[PDB]
């Protein structure tokens, strides 16, 4: 693939910054819990960095085509993204598999601000049946993964919603 | 896959209702992002 994962140290201020915002993102959620759980905070047990040379490149040369149709302006965001294909996405890249073809904007890839929105997603649409081993979207035992992406918006479409 | 509103790269969700909510965002080419960073973890039971 390519791909190679550089486990952090919780002593790394690199660690430090992904944990808090992380942890600084969480919100309650209209469904109660129903599809992410019920939690007001995570413990984090590992941040690895992914390192890929083909699809930073890929990125890269995408962002910059954006820039210079926004007026040098990638208009670039870290934000997160819970899938069940994580593993995929992490060795692949993301693409049309990893695009949601029913979400409310159209057949694209989603990514939120709130941690705990994308929390909703890591067992699938709504929270699927939960975790694999106990199918509850509420567990506190098992253990989930996020993406923390860099992700280059350019010239974004206001919906009001 | 879907393609952007003309003249645009992504779309903004803005949480129109809900107050404290941050916004969503949708891009239509995979290599509008990169995935840097993934975070192990588990939810914690409210005490
Ligand atoms: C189908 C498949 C590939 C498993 C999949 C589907 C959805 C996700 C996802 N959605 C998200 C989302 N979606 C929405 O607001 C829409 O659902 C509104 O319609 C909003 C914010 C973040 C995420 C996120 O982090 N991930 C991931 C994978
Ligand atoms: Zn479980």
């Amino acid at each position: 693939s390519g791909t190679i994962l550089i486990d952090l140290s919780p002593d790394d201020k690199e660690f430090q910054s992904v944990e808090e915002e992380m942890q600084s993102t969480v919100r309650e959620h209209r469904d109660g819990g129903h599809a992410g759980g019920i939690f007001n905070r995570y413990n984090i047990l590992k941040i690895q960095k992914v390192c890929n040379k083909k699809l930073w490149e890929r990125y890269t040369h995408r962002r910059k085509e954006v820039s210079e149709e926004n007026h040098n302006h990638a208009n670039e965001r870290m934000l997160f993204h819970g899938s069940p294909f994580v593993n995929a996405i992490i060795h692949k890249g993301f693409d049309e598999r990893h695009a949601y073809i029913g979400g409310m904007f159209g057949a694209g890839i989603y990514f939120a601000e709130n941690s705990s929105k994308s929390n909703q997603y890591v067992y699938g649409i709504g929270g699927g049946t939960g975790c694999p081993v106990h199918k509850d979207r509420s567990c506190y035992i098992c253990h989930r993964q996020l993406l923390f992406c860099r992700v280059t918006l350019g010239k974004s479409f206001l919906q009001f919603s | 896959m879907a393609h952007s509103p003309p003249g645009h790269h992504s779309v903004t969700g803005r949480p129109s209702v809900n107050g404290l909510a941050l916004a969503e965002y949708v891009i239509y080419r995979g290599e509008q992002a990169y995935p840097e960073y993934l975070i192990t973890y588990q939810i914690m039971r409210p005490e």
